[PDB]
């Protein structure tokens, strides 16, 4: 009754390691505002310049 | 209605959130019978051990902001919740409050015994340096809280904490006590057992202040009856004490006194801030904000003031932030905080500390 | 431990300071709950902890040399955390284990095998399981304010009482030797009380005696020989023993045993490792905060001589049945020893 | 403080010991490798107790250790001040540094010993730079040479005198 | 020829300088009726008289009847004239520094002495051991004192003080004596029962298993004969007094042991020292002369230091005076005579240069 | 006979050239009543005075206090006398060309040397590595230098200066022993912190699982005895304090790890030489002996690095004392006598002779 009742409300982001990360991406520079990338449990999909 | 519960190393303040004042303050003692019962309750807790005093040991559960016995400590709890307050611990949300820089192992028991033992249903922790602030209705100033246990030195900008310039000082009301009772002896008078400890307490609580030129205070003590008071003693005897009524708050400027290494109260503070950044240091001159008991001896912001002035540079606006209510500062801003709207996302359940762990709780606090 | 959970193990005979790199039997990933040693092995003690894990160790004739990280077994089949863990009195390698997932299993430490599987019993948390006299029921008291007899090779609830103490604090129950269960509980004013339950009659207590109304829960230490049962609260600084005996009210104050220091725990010595020639009848290990200190009682007696009313046969280290023989549904009484060569 | 002096000839030896000039190794053989002071006869003055002192040339021809010859010249029954200095190795530097050693053993007089101890702060104030002190009140104290070794520099030191412990 | 006067809690020690032992030792108490007797006279005439004790802790506070016992000990006592000999005076450990100076006038004023000197007694008795760091447990007669004391300094935030010594024994012992059928109420019958105290009790190494032992047999038991002819018996009783000091619940009182309170003084110095003042745990007093003491006092710090401690607790045969007999050869070297503070000294300072002569 | 010193900003390292280790290794800290106390003798009277640090971050700030510690070194630490022997200093990277000068005048005017010589503690420790271009990353007491070196000449442009050394670990090893329940505030307990770093620290490869195995088991804990027989058990403690080297965050600092810094200051080069400068990574100094930390440092310098680039942390196991070591060899070589700087060429010169001598 105090706390509203959820399983999510301690939910906290952690980045992974530099060593799990994508470098020397030259993202698009397009002033539209779309996401920019598109991921599948497969590939990674990002728009470059 | 939730709960706003203050644990220091000498008092407890335990209320309600919302109100302006708290509703029980009882000393954190726990007392046991030291003879044999001849005539036909092992322990005692809070004022109840503070009128049987005379054939009871107090001891305190916290020495120095350390907990010397989670047992006694849920005693004092217990105390609270149940013969203090009378309210069932199950039913209300409570606010605790930490001291700066608390271990994690301190806070994880803290939160298990009000989950496990008290099942209250929601919980939440702040730094006591934080709500001190909050009651001055500030987010900017350094906050030198000193009690009975420890003295903090806790700049915060902005609302923003810097941990790296949180000053300790091994000295407070207790240490005051100690001192008290050594240069009592001086002049014939003899506390020794822990019941004779709380009369030194009281003693000091009514006739020490602090000198604003202490080698002159002594000159005028050595050469006048002036400031000669008289103290009531709880038998009935009436002593009379000199020079002791400024040296024992001295012990906090220079702690020398005491045979420590640290500095006083005015170089931790000026310290603490000399650790921060340049550009923040000009608006910790102008909130330096007291709390704590150990603050409320007469003169002491005049004193803090003046030695503090010393070390900054001249073209620098020191400010003594003294309110007059600054022994429940702590509580008044917990108070203050737990009615806010904006706080309820703060608030730790019991049901999500069952399946996720004290990990939470080291997150979502400071 | 400042990492995972572990048990301090060291001989009787290794007294005085204990070093604080001393080994310890440190397997467990998370902190320790409750331990037991082997009633039919002084080298076997079985361990629950937070990780959902029952581990049952070897210790070394000599003590610990090195920190003990590899258990003989490991027994998993808890969702939550065990802290509640009875040998079988007579069985050999037969454990109970009992969880904050309100199961109970029976285990055997010989195969690693999971003998018996006890889930729709117990509605809340379980406070503790005591065998019976001859392992073949056990009693439990659980956070809904019942005392239940179970019987685990049938799975079936043989009796059950709702309500035994109105308190909401945590309550205990243990078995005696004669077939009664002895309970300490809180009242609705928070009063610690004791009680004396016949499981043939569980509509009222052949006894409920108030204590104090002090908090944490009251530990009973039963000694079958005696028929003497040892309140020990966790917090208190006094030990209240009490006799139960067949005349009214069936619980007896004898006395109490005060100090000036809260426990944090306490151990109570079989009756093999007694000084039988000082008219010892108990040894408790009190523990406080950074010692273990402990505790003797002994029965005042003019003569130096064995005293054969105060030691009768007691049980001995020799297991009764065996663990295969068990699960058919044999039941016999522990082998009985006696205590005469032990004098001195 | 008993007011008693310290005579220039202890000055000048101390002087002498503390620090090395460039010589000969004929004069090096003749640089003190221990040295006791004694009260005067008249109890005025702490003067150079003669004959009781160790050269660094005896050393490793008539004196094989050089501490355990240096216990020995102790009086039994007697206070002395002693100026030891100790050629120790540790864990990661080899160090010659002076040990300033205060011998006052049980077995002396209660006059000899209220004597030594009221000027002991006296006489140290006067040796600059000396950073050891030994106070042995029984020959169990200083004849063990992991005693000066403990002291010297706790568990680092592995070696004293070229010898190791 | 210079005097030397240490003005103990229950006892006033005094003697010329160079002498082995004190010429007087009278109690310092100073009686008036129920004018004034000071010393053995104020007990001679026992009970018609009340006694007060000005330095009854070790720190003055009846400085009229302090002059009066000063007064007795030049003139009955030492029977020379204070103003031809230099006085050298002791002073307890935390004595504060209005008293140094009321000291320092009284002796130049009253007694016109041409030279004096104050000096501390737990100093006193580590140098007279032949040490100047250490740990110096002094009991006397009204206080007890546990003085860590390191290159010849006190450190005062370190000092502890007991209530408890020699004094509350011999009003123990009385207590106890009454439960053989004996009664030991009167002065006169005080002073008996501290002679008994002194010749026939001794620390028990293990408590409960000398108690037992004196509980099956009569070899613990001895014979004391009392001035009137009569003769008294005590058995366990020997045991029992001193150990009211490792066990002040004895007493009645909260505070700890003698034991556990020169564990808790060296626990406040610094931890760099800690190791020095263990093994050099010096023992001083007239309380402190108990056979067996300083077996039991290192049996009882083992158990509470560190097992890698090294423990000796000093305990010099002639502990019971060694603040005087250090005080007197200190004071009979010629090298100490420019230490004294002469009056011309006194005439242009006034009595604060007590604090930078004498420190 | 040639003294070696090699002024670090809290450790001062001296000896005598051909030795194998310095003599004398004594903090470089001068103590004032809170009258001059140098060196260990400042630590030793603890708090009651307070110390400065002149060369507190590599550059002298104090120069009369400076002098203090030069006389401190030459006659009570190495005992000789500095007019008999040539000395060979060592001065930080970027020292401005005054300071040069300064201990030029200081040397031949105050300690009348014979003959003096100035090196760089950066190109030292790459020499005694057997290298002529190379980066040495030096993290000292005070403060921590990245200089790549080229043909034996640092380039000051690239130079970077990081004030995060020794001296802020044992600080922040105060700051989180304090939530086992230990204290340490004291300087007497500084030195014992500082021992516990340099003896149970050691350089995590992977902090984030290192802590998860230290909060699931004990094999990390360790326990260390203080000096009055307490015994004290630390647990991650171990590898967080040397881990504020790699996340300076964790002091509240904002600058970057000691990896980003040999990174940037190799960025700083030119193109054709950082390919030889990622391959000659040198560590020096007392802060980089802790073990693991060259196998971290290339894991983290190899993720900023280019995958093309072969990175090569050395880390020699006398790295420790390189400064010296290197100058000791150099300063007992016969044809390095012709390098000194003469007393002679001194009078004719001035202090400005050094700019042309040792560069
Ligand atoms: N008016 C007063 N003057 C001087 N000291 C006081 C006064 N009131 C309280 N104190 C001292 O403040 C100390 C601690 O008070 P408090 O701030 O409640 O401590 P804590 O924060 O530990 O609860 C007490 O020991 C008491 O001696
Ligand atoms: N041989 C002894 N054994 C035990 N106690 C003694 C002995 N001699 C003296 N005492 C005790 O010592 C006490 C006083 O001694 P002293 O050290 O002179 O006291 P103070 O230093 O206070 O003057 C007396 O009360 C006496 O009971
Ligand atoms: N074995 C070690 N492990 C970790 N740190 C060490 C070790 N030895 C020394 N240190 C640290 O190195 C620091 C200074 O060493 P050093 O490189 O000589 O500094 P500087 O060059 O400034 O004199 C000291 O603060 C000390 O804490
Ligand atoms: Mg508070
Ligand atoms: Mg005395
Ligand atoms: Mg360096």
């Amino acid at each position: 009754k105090v706390v509203r009742q959820s399983k999510f409300r301690h939910v906290f982001g952690q980045p992974v390691k530099n060593d799990q990360c994508y470098e020397d991406i030259r993202v698009s520079r397009v002033t539209w505002d779309s996401t920019f990338c598109a991921v599948n449990p497969k590939f990674l999909a990002v728009i470059v310049e | 209605a939730a709960l706003v519960v203050d644990n220091g190393s000498g008092m407890c303040k335990a209320g309600f959130a919302g109100d302006d004042a708290p509703r029980a303050v009882f000393p954190s003692i726990v007392g046991r019978p030291r003879h044999q019962g001849v005539m036909v309750k092992d322990s005692y807790v809070g004022d109840e051990a503070q009128s049987k005093r005379g054939i009871l040991t107090l001891k305190y559960p916290i020495e120095h902001g350390i907990v010397t016995n989670w047992d006694d400590m849920e005693k004092i709890w217990h105390h609270t919740f149940y013969n203090e307050l009378r309210v069932a611990p199950e039913e209300h949300p409570v606010l605790l409050t930490e001291a700066p820089l608390n271990p994690k192992a301190n806070r994880e028991k803290m939160t298990q015994i009000m989950f496990e033992t008290f099942n209250t249903p929601a919980m939440y922790v702040a730094i006591q340096a934080v709500l001190s602030l909050y009651a001055s209705g500030r987010t900017t100033g350094i906050v030198m809280d000193s009690g009975d246990g420890v003295t903090h030195t806790v700049p915060i900008y902005e609302g923003y904490a810097l941990p790296h310039a949180i000053l300790r000082l091994d000295l407070a009301g207790r240490d005051l006590t100690d001192y008290l009772m050594k240069i009592l002896t001086e002049r014939g008078y003899s506390f020794t057992t822990t019941a004779e400890r709380e009369i030194v307490r009281d003693i000091k609580e009514k006739l020490c202040y602090v000198a604003l030129d202490f080698e002159q205070e002594m000159a005028t003590a050595a050469s006048s009856s002036s400031l000669e008071k008289s103290y009531e003693l709880p038998d009935g005897q009436v002593i009379t004490i000199g020079n002791e009524r400024f040296r024992c708050p001295e012990a906090l400027f220079q702690p020398s006194f005491l045979g420590m290494e640290s500095a006083g109260i005015h170089e931790t503070t000026f310290n603490s801030i000399m650790k921060c950044d340049v550009d923040i240091r000009k608006d910790l001159y102008a909130n330096t904000v007291l709390s704590g008991g150990t603050t409320m001896y007469p003169g002491i912001a005049d004193r803090m003031q003046k030695e503090i002035t010393a070390l900054a540079p001249s073209t620098m606006k020191i400010k003594i932030i003294a309110p007059p209510e600054r022994k429940y500062s702590v509580w008044i801003g917990g108070s203050i905080l737990a009615s806010l709207s904006t706080f309820q996302q703060m608030w730790i359940s019991k049901q999500e500390y069952d399946e996720s762990g004290p990990s939470i709780v080291h997150r979502k606090c400071f | 431990a400042s990492g995972g959970g572990a048990f301090l193990v060291l001989p009787l005979s290794k007294t005085g300071r204990i070093d604080k790199a001393y080994p310890t039997v440190c397997g467990h990933t998370g902190p320790v709950l409750d331990i037991d040693w082997c009633p039919h092995n002084d080298e076997v003690i079985a361990s629950g902890s937070e990780d959902c894990t029952v581990m049952v160790w070897q210790i070394p004739e000599n003590g610990l040399t090195s920190p003990l990280t590899e258990p003989v077994v490991v027994l998993e089949g808890h969702t939550k955390r065990v802290g509640i863990i009875a040998w079988h009195p007579t069985a050999r390698n037969v454990l109970l284990s009992a969880g904050c997932d309100n199961v109970v299993l029976i285990w055997n430490v010989g195969t690693a095998e999971e003998l018996y599987r006890l889930d729709s019993l117990h509605p809340d948390l379980i406070y503790n399981v005591s065998w019976n006299h001859n392992g073949s029921l056990f009693c439990s008291a659980c956070k809904d304010k019942s005392v239940r007899i179970i019987d685990p090779r049938r799975g079936t609830l043989v009796a059950e009482r709702e309500k035994a103490h109105e308190g909401a604090r945590p309550m205990r129950a243990i078995f005696l030797a004669d077939g009664k269960v002895f309970t300490t509980g809180f009242s609705r004013m928070s009063e610690r009380q004791l009680a004396l339950w016949d499981p043939e009659n569980l509509e009222e207590p052949m006894a409920l005696q108030e204590l104090d109304s002090s908090n944490g829960a009251l530990l009973p230490f039963y000694d079958p020989d005696t028929s003497v049962v040892y309140v020990c609260g966790k917090g208190d600084s006094s030990i209240r023993y009490f006799e139960i005996t067949e005349e009214p009210p069936y619980i007896h104050f004898l006395n109490t045993f005060t100090s000036k220091e809260p426990q944090r725990g306490m151990g109570s010595m079989p009756k093999r490792g007694l000084e039988v020639s000082k008219c010892e009848i108990a040894r408790f290990y009190k523990l406080h905060e950074r010692k273990c200190e402990p505790i003797v009682m002994t029965v005042p007696r003019k003569s130096d001589l064995f005293q054969d009313d105060l030691y009768p046969d007691t049980a001995g280290p020799e297991a009764a049945l065996e663990a295969e023989e068990w699960v058919s549904g044999r039941d016999a009484d522990p082998i009985l020893i006696s205590l005469r060569e032990a004098y001195v | 403080a008993s007011g008693v002096a310290v005579s220039d000839g202890v000055i000048k030896v101390f002087n002498d010991m503390k620090v090395r000039k460039s010589s000969t190794p004929e004069e090096v053989k003749k640089r003190k490798k221990a040295v006791l002071f004694c009260l005067s006869e008249d109890k005025k003055n702490i003067i150079l107790e003669e004959g009781k002192e160790i050269l660094v040339g005896d050393v490793g021809q008539t004196v094989d250790d050089p501490y355990a010859t240096f216990v020995k010249m102790l009086p039994d029954k007697d206070c002395r001040y002693a100026l030891y200095d100790a050629t120790y190795e540790t864990k990661e530097s080899k160090k010659e540094d002076l040990v300033f050693i205060f011998w006052a053993p049980e077995s002396a007089p209660l006059k000899s010993k209220m004597i030594y101890a009221s000027s002991k702060d006296a006489i140290k104030k006067k040796l600059t730079g000396i950073k050891h002190e030994l106070q042995a009140n029984c020959y169990e104290e200083v004849k063990d040479r992991c005693t000066l070794a403990e002291k010297l520099g706790g568990s680092a030191v592995i070696s004293l005198e070229g010898k190791p412990l």
